[PDB]
Protein backbone atom coordinates (compact mmCIF):
# COMPACT_ATOMS: atom_id res chain seq x y z
CA UNK A 1 0.00 0.00 0.00
CA UNK A 2 1.43 3.47 -0.96
CA UNK A 3 -0.43 5.06 2.04
CA UNK A 4 0.27 3.92 5.62
CA UNK A 5 -2.63 3.77 8.15
CA UNK A 6 -2.66 3.77 11.97
CA UNK A 7 -2.90 0.32 13.61
CA UNK A 8 -6.25 -1.41 14.30
CA UNK A 9 -8.02 -0.15 17.46
CA UNK A 10 -10.58 -1.36 20.07
CA UNK A 11 -12.72 1.19 21.96
CA UNK A 12 -15.94 1.23 24.00
CA UNK A 13 -19.22 2.90 22.90
CA UNK A 14 -19.38 6.76 23.03
CA UNK A 15 -15.52 6.98 22.82
CA UNK A 16 -13.75 9.21 20.24
CA UNK A 17 -11.53 7.23 17.82
CA UNK A 18 -9.17 8.86 15.31
CA UNK A 19 -7.72 6.83 12.41
CA UNK A 20 -4.75 8.48 10.64
CA UNK A 21 -2.99 7.98 7.31
CA UNK A 22 0.44 9.18 6.14
CA UNK A 23 1.50 9.66 2.52
CA UNK A 24 3.89 11.76 0.49
CA UNK A 25 3.97 15.21 -1.11
CA UNK A 26 2.78 13.78 -4.47
CA UNK A 27 -0.40 12.09 -3.03
CA UNK A 28 -1.89 13.43 0.27
CA UNK A 29 0.35 16.54 -0.05
CA UNK A 30 -1.29 17.50 -3.39
CA UNK A 31 -4.71 15.71 -3.47
CA UNK A 32 -7.79 15.43 -1.27
CA UNK A 33 -8.44 12.26 0.75
CA UNK A 34 -11.46 9.92 0.55
CA UNK A 35 -12.46 7.45 3.30
CA UNK A 36 -14.02 4.03 2.48
CA UNK A 37 -15.93 1.94 5.06
CA UNK A 38 -16.41 -1.86 4.75
CA UNK A 39 -18.90 -3.28 7.28
CA UNK A 40 -18.65 -7.05 8.06
CA UNK A 41 -19.89 -9.14 5.07
CA UNK A 42 -20.80 -5.97 3.08
CA UNK A 43 -19.33 -4.22 0.00
CA UNK A 44 -16.99 -1.25 0.67
CA UNK A 45 -18.86 2.11 0.43
CA UNK A 46 -17.78 5.79 0.30
CA UNK A 47 -17.80 7.34 3.80
CA UNK A 48 -16.06 10.70 3.33
CA UNK A 49 -14.55 12.65 0.41
CA UNK A 50 -12.71 15.90 -0.34
CA UNK A 51 -10.97 15.42 3.11
CA UNK A 52 -13.95 16.61 5.25
CA UNK A 53 -17.31 15.99 3.47
CA UNK A 54 -19.77 13.18 4.32
CA UNK A 55 -20.91 10.95 1.43
CA UNK A 56 -24.72 10.92 1.00
CA UNK A 57 -26.50 9.08 3.86
CA UNK A 58 -23.40 8.95 6.14
CA UNK A 59 -23.71 9.77 9.89
CA UNK A 60 -22.41 13.21 10.99
CA UNK A 61 -20.55 11.40 13.85
CA UNK A 62 -17.76 11.07 11.21
CA UNK A 63 -15.38 13.98 10.49
CA UNK A 64 -12.16 14.19 8.42
CA UNK A 65 -9.15 16.48 8.07
CA UNK A 66 -5.99 16.80 5.90
CA UNK A 67 -2.73 18.65 6.78
CA UNK A 68 0.56 18.28 4.88
CA UNK A 69 1.04 14.54 4.01
CA UNK A 70 -1.32 13.42 6.85
CA UNK A 71 -5.09 12.92 7.03
CA UNK A 72 -7.44 11.70 9.75
CA UNK A 73 -10.94 10.28 10.19
CA UNK A 74 -12.55 10.90 13.60
CA UNK A 75 -15.60 8.98 14.90
CA UNK A 76 -16.92 11.17 17.69
CA UNK A 77 -19.47 8.95 19.46
CA UNK A 78 -18.46 5.34 18.71
CA UNK A 79 -21.37 2.88 18.19
CA UNK A 80 -21.58 -0.91 17.43
CA UNK A 81 -22.54 -0.21 13.76
CA UNK A 82 -19.07 1.52 13.36
CA UNK A 83 -17.28 -1.87 13.75
CA UNK A 84 -15.59 -2.04 10.31
CA UNK A 85 -12.47 -1.72 8.18
CA UNK A 86 -11.61 1.89 7.12
CA UNK A 87 -9.44 2.63 4.05
CA UNK A 88 -7.90 5.92 2.85
CA UNK A 89 -7.76 6.74 -0.88
CA UNK A 90 -6.25 9.60 -2.87
CA UNK A 91 -4.70 10.47 -6.23
CA UNK A 92 -0.91 10.27 -6.65
CA UNK A 93 0.48 12.88 -9.12
CA UNK A 94 3.77 10.92 -9.49
CA UNK A 95 2.07 7.49 -10.19
CA UNK A 96 -0.78 9.21 -12.15
CA UNK A 97 -3.37 6.98 -10.41
CA UNK A 98 -5.32 6.12 -7.25
CA UNK A 99 -3.39 4.93 -4.17
CA UNK A 100 -4.78 3.40 -0.99
CA UNK A 101 -3.97 2.63 2.63
CA UNK A 102 -3.85 -0.97 3.95
CA UNK A 103 -6.92 -0.41 6.15
CA UNK A 104 -7.59 0.07 9.85
CA UNK A 105 -10.05 -2.16 11.77
CA UNK A 106 -12.24 -0.55 14.45
CA UNK A 107 -13.62 -3.11 16.99
CA UNK A 108 -16.13 -1.81 19.60
CA UNK A 109 -16.16 -3.22 23.24
CA UNK B 1 -17.26 25.28 -6.54
CA UNK B 2 -17.28 21.91 -8.38
CA UNK B 3 -19.39 19.85 -5.89
CA UNK B 4 -20.59 17.20 -8.43
CA UNK B 5 -17.09 16.83 -10.06
CA UNK B 6 -15.49 16.18 -6.61
CA UNK B 7 -18.19 13.63 -5.59
CA UNK B 8 -17.96 11.78 -8.97
CA UNK B 9 -14.13 11.56 -8.65
CA UNK B 10 -14.46 10.15 -5.10
CA UNK B 11 -16.92 7.46 -6.43
CA UNK B 12 -14.34 6.56 -9.16
CA UNK B 13 -11.73 5.87 -6.35
CA UNK B 14 -14.35 3.70 -4.57
CA UNK B 15 -14.99 1.76 -7.88
CA UNK B 16 -11.21 1.10 -8.29
CA UNK B 17 -10.97 0.01 -4.63
CA UNK B 18 -13.93 -2.40 -5.22
CA UNK B 19 -12.09 -3.91 -8.25
CA UNK B 20 -8.94 -4.26 -6.09
CA UNK B 21 -10.99 -6.39 -3.63
CA UNK B 22 -12.43 -8.42 -6.57
CA UNK B 23 -8.88 -8.90 -8.00
CA UNK B 24 -7.83 -10.15 -4.53
CA UNK B 25 -10.71 -12.75 -4.61
CA UNK B 26 -9.30 -14.10 -7.97
CA UNK B 27 -5.62 -13.89 -6.79
CA UNK B 28 -6.07 -16.47 -3.97
CA UNK B 29 -2.22 -16.81 -4.15
CA UNK B 30 -1.69 -13.10 -3.31
CA UNK B 31 1.22 -13.11 -5.87
CA UNK B 32 -0.32 -10.12 -7.80
CA UNK B 33 -1.28 -12.17 -10.90
CA UNK B 34 -4.33 -14.26 -11.96
CA UNK B 35 -3.37 -17.62 -13.52
CA UNK B 36 -5.50 -20.04 -15.55
CA UNK B 37 -5.81 -22.10 -12.31
CA UNK B 38 -7.15 -19.15 -10.24
CA UNK B 39 -9.49 -17.96 -13.03
CA UNK B 40 -10.80 -21.56 -13.30
CA UNK B 41 -11.61 -21.69 -9.57
CA UNK B 42 -13.61 -18.44 -9.87
CA UNK B 43 -15.42 -19.59 -13.07
CA UNK B 44 -16.46 -22.87 -11.42
CA UNK B 45 -17.66 -20.96 -8.26
CA UNK B 46 -20.10 -19.47 -10.81
CA UNK B 47 -21.86 -22.31 -12.64
CA UNK B 48 -19.23 -22.57 -15.40
CA UNK B 49 -16.94 -25.31 -16.67
CA UNK B 50 -14.28 -24.03 -19.11
CA UNK B 51 -11.33 -26.11 -20.37
CA UNK B 52 -7.81 -24.96 -19.41
CA UNK B 53 -7.37 -23.81 -23.08
CA UNK B 54 -10.58 -21.71 -22.84
CA UNK B 55 -9.24 -20.10 -19.58
CA UNK B 56 -5.93 -19.31 -21.35
CA UNK B 57 -7.96 -17.79 -24.24
CA UNK B 58 -9.85 -15.53 -21.74
CA UNK B 59 -6.41 -14.45 -20.35
CA UNK B 60 -4.87 -13.89 -23.83
CA UNK B 61 -7.72 -11.48 -24.81
CA UNK B 62 -6.54 -8.95 -22.05
CA UNK B 63 -2.84 -10.02 -21.71
CA UNK B 64 -1.19 -6.69 -22.78
CA UNK B 65 2.41 -7.51 -21.63
CA UNK B 66 2.09 -11.14 -22.98
CA UNK B 67 3.36 -12.97 -19.81
CA UNK B 68 0.29 -15.35 -20.02
CA UNK B 69 -1.28 -14.15 -16.64
CA UNK B 70 -3.59 -11.23 -15.62
CA UNK B 71 -2.32 -8.23 -13.60
CA UNK B 72 -4.55 -5.53 -12.06
CA UNK B 73 -4.68 -3.12 -15.09
CA UNK B 74 -5.45 -6.03 -17.50
CA UNK B 75 -8.10 -7.20 -14.94
CA UNK B 76 -9.64 -3.66 -15.21
CA UNK B 77 -9.80 -3.99 -19.04
CA UNK B 78 -11.42 -7.49 -18.61
CA UNK B 79 -14.07 -6.06 -16.18
CA UNK B 80 -14.67 -2.99 -18.48
CA UNK B 81 -15.83 -5.27 -21.36
CA UNK B 82 -17.94 -7.48 -19.03
CA UNK B 83 -19.67 -4.46 -17.31
CA1 LIG C 1 -2.11 -15.53 -8.18
CA1 LIG D 1 -0.20 -10.17 -18.30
Amino acid sequence: PVLTQSPSVSAAPRQRVTISVSGSNSNIGSNTVNWIQQLPGRAPELLMYDDDLLAPGVSDRFSGSRSGTSASLTISGLQSEDEADYYAATWDDSLNGWVFGGGTKVTVL
Amino acid sequence: GSHMEKLMKAFESLQIFQFKEAFSLFDKDGDGTITTKELGTVMRSLGQNPTEAELQDMINEVDADGNGTIDFPEFLTMMARKM
